[PDB]
């Protein structure tokens, strides 16, 4: 019928709380005391009051133990006490009933206040109390505008002591019980105004309640040895020699204050990991001893009974089997050793329910942490393999880091089999392969079998129909796979018949299919082709694989070929006759890195030596030169260390000419090559930190600082920089290094170690908060979000209403062109020029999705830019048509009416399956989107920056400060442009548009140093000097106006005569600082770029103060272009969707650092989220003014503390309301699907 | 109820997933058993069987909080492909 | 096995399981401890039996 829709906390319902009254005090002494002996007393501390213990009569409920519900009780003490809480709250406001009249809060008034507050929301009627704070007991009593200043009384914050005295106020006070207030008068004027929840009067600490004795424990030794219990609140029963009976309340308060005021786990298992691939891609396997780990319900059917008894005959020490099964009369029995059963009447003494074993799935659930994605648990299946490890097909090792230490992991079980066949075909097929955070795939050759079928794949790997044999653990293999395969034909018939290693790979002979690929880890032109593979329907036509044409790559692999085209089912099922194809090879073929593999030749040695030379001799030439400079620095600007970028980038020459020569002479046949050749493990600058020069380390993209005076380290000379005396280590891990080159490598060696551990510093918070923060995100099917209220976030997804799930080749319009090459209709040929055919096609598609319309808003949009695509494919068949045809028919030049035709209805079917809302759970995805990614990478991205100043600021933390907005920020840095199309001194004349002598006495104040300084700095005036200094003469003190100074051409600022005598202070420093020579006033330093960007001459402002209209008179501008970013500054100096742009960039550039580029869908929805109210509040980790948002992130302060204590003894309500409590409150999620009414 | 438009010709894959696990649920009570009662006849997979419905006679109504029942019965739509 | 002593009370006497019923003298709860109950040096003691026990009457 109904469970719970909307619940909070729980009280003292009185009636219900004193029906079941027992005892209050029944004598000095509890726990069966004076018996001598602990038979059951004394009917509090049992029967029950709150079942405490084995059994007794449970009260309202029953039995023991749980079940029996927290049991009340009348157990009241009467010890004179009062309200601590609103003890603190009567000192604080000073007495907010201005006591003891208790008059109207208001009088006439202005009635607007009235029907404002009786026509808002709640959690604001603290206002009127802020009113009174002060002007209550001091004011007109029986007056206007209020009715309080009755009876003269302020509280005093002597402690938890609230003294009100007929005050003036501050002249009548005293110390010793007199001029006193007592709170039974607040009681009476009781008997911010709502006492149908805001009652302090009942709150009286003299009918004092308990909790149920539910919340205690009592260990019970059986031994009669220790019985505590926490806290409680009717531990004041020992204080029966007080009970008897205005400093008198509070030494009453202070020995109340004492004892009054201040989805885990089920069906687990852990055990360390090390996989098979022989379980088959969605398979996995457990151990055999969680077998041994029961009680499912597995509720027994009337087909299943006699294959269920089958088992229930083991009992405990068999696999296959059955224990602890749940019997028709609830009363479980036992087949464990009190067995001694299993006679099992055939069909009713377990006609209800059975429990098995894992034997097929059964899915169970595989946790790891942290879980980047949600692909970090998924869906997959079972039976059972033994050799307690966590085996799983191990190309899906990336998402999980299933890390090989033998750290353990932790194994679920669910037993529940509701949306358990949800759960397994929702995110056990479509979880895996396709991820909405990337839209890259997760699952891949992790390793060797990137190398192994890239050997086979290798032009020289000529096999035998005697090797057939490595063939049969593919496609002639184990289960699900045992069809025929058609035996790829001879592929030589020379003297010596012979099979090619390719299509030896491409071996699958059930259910043909079709495929196309290109574009592998290689150069241009045939040129020795390890690139543009070419695959053609099933075939390997030239190529050789690669981690992005055999792996995690994007938009070429066994996926986006396999996987659109032919559909699901063909991926999960070549992935497999992979992971048994190729790594069954190696073992015939083996790789062996021995030294050879890493010892470079003695007679290219030689390349490293003289390089040594050379490049030590010019950085001494330099270093040399600094001291007079004949070449020379200045320019760099500065050039103190700027005998250090050059210094650095000839160490980077050495060390580029040494890679390289690690590069060259290694001979083919060999190790790591094959394994940067490939992808697969490394790459090559590991080949030359093995071969010439590891040099050169850095700390913090910039050589190893100082730590002994002017000196790196003390086993070296003064002052001396050099590529030694400042890190730079020159010896191959071959011919290792000495005791000035380790110690310079356990010092950029502890980036990694501090890299990967402060990593989890500002992650572990902001994930977890980006996931509280971000729930009520739905998906409700108009194409349009909506909130915990129904607030429209979003209309469309952009316009397509598409997002990253279907992000198939480029969307698709290039890998369908692919699609329909490899299914060849035959039937046509170049005879009437089918350009105007084409255009027929295209006519035919018009009226072919003009049928279009459904949940729709997403086909129109783009059907006139599909129609355009056709017809610029048209336009070039054409040009092809007449030209290369200006006989083969040119191969045809194959496009037909069939294929188009094929063509358009695939691209209907994948922009009609991308649709998200009907669906659709768009918001958690995003949230991780924008979470996990500052998790992952930060290595080789914000560190080259290797090694160079000029505009690369910062990289993840500048997450935090986006989601935050605080002011704090360090960078409140505001690009903008100039006049930007220009050289260096056309805008440099802007650029000082953009934007110091002897103090004297005797009756004279200063002067400038007015000479050509300024005249080559910028354009400014003495008399600018004197309007500035003009201007309040000062800064935050008082020194003058003066009208004027300055009665020279260089300024003589008239120190105005000594009526302050106090100060020449002022007067010299006033005017010794800079007063029109900062540019806007208050701002630190400007900046200038004169770079040479996207081709023509750059020239921007990279400004550091807030805020924006700093821009208005740079007249440049470039108006049109100028931009900021800091969120709030530019929420009110532009406009809203101005700031939600510069949201969504800021985001996106924290996220251009190598490799990582999240859906701009995700971006665009966090905006939306920034937005609601268009004035731009984001989401900020404490609490937003935004009303249609959720209101459970504002109670996430990080975290709950002594506030919610305080609001509840104010009768204030708590905002912990939202859907993150649902977990931990269980009840059925309601929103988009969950909220059904027939 | 012939508010039933603004849905595309496909149920999305979280309700048909769920509507899969009702119908286990149906099926692993007692039975509504369907066109073959058990002619998949194997041990404990609840679910397995079931899956193998590909006709589904049951009705399923789905909403939006400002709108009516968008209704739709199983059979007058496209299913997970 | 920390055998604590008590005050007015006593573990010190109380040693000694070894009730010897007839399946395991006596069972797999003191199956294999020994004469006095204490020691066992060499018998695979398996999952749960009794490696030591003591009457416990502590207070």
């Amino acid at each position: 019928a109904k469970k719970i829709s909307h619940i909070c906390f729980g009280m003292k319902s009185p009636e219900e709380m004193r029906q079941q009254a027992h005892i209050q005090v029944v004598s000095k002494n509890l726990y069966s005391q004076d018996n001598q002996h602990a038979p059951l007393l004394y009917g509090v501390l049992d029967h029950r009051m709150g079942t405490s213990e084995k059994d007794r009569p449970c009260e309202t409920c029953g039995k023991n133990l749980a079940d029996c519900l927290g049991h009340y009780g009348y157990i009241d003490l009467e010890l004179p006490c009062f309200h601590v809480g609103y003890f603190r709250a009567v000192i604080g406001i000073l007495q907010m009933i201005c006591k003891t009249c208790c008059h109207i809060m208001l009088s006439q008034e202005e009635k607007k206040q009235f029907l404002d507050y009786l026509k808002r929301p709640g959690l604001t009627y603290l206002q009127k109390r802020g009113l009174k704070k002060k002007i209550s007991d001091k004011c007109r009593k029986k007056n206007i505008c209020h009715h309080c200043g009755a009876f003269n009384g302020t509280v005093k914050k002597c402690g938890l002591l609230k003294i009100i005295h007929e005050k003036y106020k501050t002249n009548k006070k005293v110390v010793r019980a007199q001029e006193n207030l007592n709170p039974l008068v607040v009681l009476n004027l009781f008997k911010l105004m709502n006492p149908e929840a805001g009652k302090p009067s009942d709150l009286i600490l003299t009918r004092l309640l308990v909790p149920p004795l539910c919340i205690r424990p009592s260990v019970v030794s059986d031994l009669k040895s220790g019985t505590n219990e926490d806290d409680l609140t009717m531990k004041l029963t020992e204080i029966i020699f007080l009970n008897d009976v205005m400093e008198d309340w509070d030494f009453l308060q202070l020995q109340c204050a004492l004892y009054i005021n201040s989805k885990r786990v089920d069906f687990s298992g852990r055990t360390v990991i090390s996989p098979d691939p022989n379980l088959r891609i969605d398979e996995v396997a457990v151990p055999v001893h969680v077998a041994k780990i029961l009680t499912f319900p597995e509720k027994v059917n009337k087909a299943n009974i006699n294959f269920l008894r089958k088992l229930v005959q083991n009992g405990p020490e068999v696999h296959p089997g059955a224990n602890f099964i749940q019997q028709r009369h609830t009363q479980m029995k036992r087949f464990l050793k009190y067995g001694n059963r299993e006679k099992m009447a055939q069909e009713l003494k377990y006609g209800d329910i059975v429990e098995r074993h894992l034997i097929d799935g059964d899915v169970v659930l595989f946790n790891r942490q942290p879980s980047l994605h949600k692909l970090s648990i998924m869906a997959h299946l079972a039976r059972v393999k033994p050799h307690r490890t966590f085996r799983f097909n191990e190309c899906v090792c990336t998402p999980y880091n299933a890390d090989f230490d033998g750290d353990e992991m932790n194994l679920h079980l669910p037993q529940t089999e509701e949306a358990k066949a949800e759960a397994l075909v929702l995110m056990g097929t479509k979880a895996n392969l396709v991820t909405p955070r990337n839209g890259e795939p997760l699952i891949a050759a992790i390793q060797d079998f990137l190398t192994g079928a890239y050997l086979l794949t290798l032009k020289d790997t000529f096999f035998d129909r005697a090797k057939a044999c490595q063939i049969i653990a593919s496609i002639l293999v184990g289960k699900d796979e045992k069809i025929k395969v058609r035996l790829p034909p001879p592929t030589i018939l020379k003297p010596v018949t012979l099979w090619t290693g390719k299509q030896i790979f491409s071996v699958i002979l059930r259910p043909s299919d079709d495929n196309p690929v290109r574009a592998n880890l290689r150069t241009k032109g045939l040129c020795a082709n390890d690139s543009y593979v070419t695959i053609q329907n099933s075939e390997l036509m030239s190529g050789s694989m690669d981690k992005g044409t055999l792996g995690s790559g994007s938009k070429n692999n066994i996926f986006y070929i396999l996987l659109r085209d032919w559909g699901q089912n063909e991926a999960a099922d070549a992935m497999s006759r992979l992971a048994r194809l190729a790594p069954v090879y190696l073992s015939n073929r083996g790789f062996s890195i021995g030294i050879g593999d890493v010892t470079p030749g003695q007679g290219l040695l030689k390349a490293k030596y003289e390089l040594l030379n050379a490049g030590y001799k010019k950085c001494d030439e330099y270093i040399e030169a600094l001291n007079t400079g004949k070449l020379q620095q200045q320019p760099g600007c500065t050039a103190e260390e700027t005998l250090e970028a050059l210094i650095l980038k000839e160490l980077s020459v050495i060390r580029d000419h040494a890679g390289s020569a690690c590069l060259r002479e290694l001979d083919k046949s060999n190790s790591p090559l094959t394994m940067a050749l490939c992808g697969s493990k490394g790459s090559f600058i590991n080949i030359s930190q093995m071969i010439a020069c590891v040099g050169q380390q850095a700390i913090s993209g910039s050589r190893v600082p100082d730590g002994f005076e002017n000196r790196s380290l003390p086993h070296f000379e003064k002052h001396s920089k050099l590529p030694a005396a400042k890190g730079f280590v020159a010896n191959s891990f071959y011919s290792g290094l000495t005791p000035t080159e380790f110690f310079f490598h356990t010092m950029a060696g502890r980036e990694g170690l501090v890299d990967t551990a402060v990593k989890t510093a500002e992650t572990g918070y902001m994930q977890r908060r980006l996931v509280k923060s971000l729930e009520d995100l739905c998906s409700q099917y108009d194409l349009t979000v909506r909130s915990s209220t129904g607030d429209i976030i979003q209309f469309i997804y952009g316009g397509d209403g598409l997002d990253p799930a279907a992000m198939e080749g480029k969307l698709e319009f290039k890998r369908v062109l692919d699609n329909i090459k490899a299914v060849f209709p035959c039937p046509s040929e170049p005879a009437l020029s089918k350009n105007e055919l084409i255009l027929t096609t295209e006519s035919i598609m018009k009226k072919s999705e003009f049928l279009c319309c459904q949940d729709s808003f997403l086909q129109e949009i783009k059907k006139f830019i599909k129609g355009v695509s056709e017809k610029i494919k048209k336009t070039r068949d054409k040009y092809g048509i007449n030209d290369n045809g200006t006989r083969v028919l040119y191969q045809l030049d194959r496009i037909t009416p069939t294929q188009v035709e094929k063509f358009l209805e695939t691209c209907r079917d994948k922009y009609m399956r991308a649709q998200m809302e009907p669906g659709s759970a768009v918001g958690a995805l995003c949230a991780q989107s924008i979470g996990e990614p500052g998790t992952q990478m930060t290595l080789k991205t914000f560190h080259f920056a290797g090694v160079a100043s000029m505009n690369i600021t910062l990289g993840v933390p500048r997450i935090k400060e986006i989601i935050n907005a605080s002011k704090a920020i360090s960078t409140p840095i505001i690009t903008a442009q100039l006049d930007k199309d220009d050289d260096a001194d056309y805008a440099r004349l802007v650029k000082g548009r953009i934007e110091v002598f002897l103090p004297d006495d005797c009756f004279i104040l200063v002067k400038l140093s007015l000479e050509r300084i300024r005249l080559l700095r910028l354009e400014v005036n003495a008399e600018t000097v004197r309007y500035s200094i003009c201007t309040s003469k000062l800064r935050v003190k008082p020194g003058d106006v003066a009208v004027h100074g300055e009665a020279v051409v260089c300024v003589t600022p008239r120190e105005n005569s000594k009526s302050s005598m106090y100060y020449v202070l002022q007067f010299l420093k006033e005017d010794l600082p800079k007063v029109v020579v900062q540019g806007i006033p208050e701002v630190s330093r400007a900046v200038i770029h004169i770079d040479e960007q996207s081709g023509k001459e750059k020239y921007k402002l990279l400004v550091e103060g807030d805020n924006l209209r700093a821009v208005m008179a740079t007249h440049g501008v470039k108006g049109t272009r100028t931009t900021s970013n800091n969120t709030y500054e530019v929420e009110k100096t532009l406009g809203i969707e101005a700031a939600r742009t510069t949201i969504i960039n800021e985001i996106q550039y924290t996220m251009v650092n190598h490799g990582m580029s999240i859906d701009r869908r995700h971006v665009m929805l966090l905006s939306d989220l920034m937005t609601y109210k268009g004035e731009v509040l984001g989401i900020t980790r404490f609490g937003l003014a935004k009303m249609k948002e959720s209101v459970l992130m504002l109670a996430s302060f990080e975290k709950t503390a002594d506030h919610l204590f305080d609001a509840a003894y104010f009768g204030q309500k708590d905002s912990v309301c939202g859907v993150s409590e649902c977990i931990i409150m269980g009840i059925p999620m309601n929103i988009g699907t969950g909220l059904f009414k027939l | 109820a012939n508010q039933k438009r603004i849905t595309t010709p496909y149920m999305t894959k979280y309700e048909r997933a769920r509507v899969l696990g009702t119908r286990a649920l149906q099926i692993a009570m007692c039975a509504p058993v369907m066109v073959e009662l058990e002619g998949e006849t194997d041990p404990l997979l609840i679910a397995m069987k079931e899956l193998k419905a590909r006709k589904i006679p049951i009705i399923i109504r789905r909403y939006l909080p400002d709108g009516s029942y968008e209704d739709w019965g199983v059979d007058e739509l496209i299913i997970t492909d | 096995c920390t055998l604590k002593r008590y005050t007015n009370q006593t573990f010190d006497k109380v040693m000694g399981p070894m009730l010897d019923a007839a399946t395991r003298k006596p069972i797999w709860r003191h199956e294999i401890l020994d004469a006095d109950g204490i020691c066992s040096p060499g018998e695979k003691v398996e999952n749960k039996q009794v490696l030591v026990n003591k009457s416990m009457p502590t207070v």
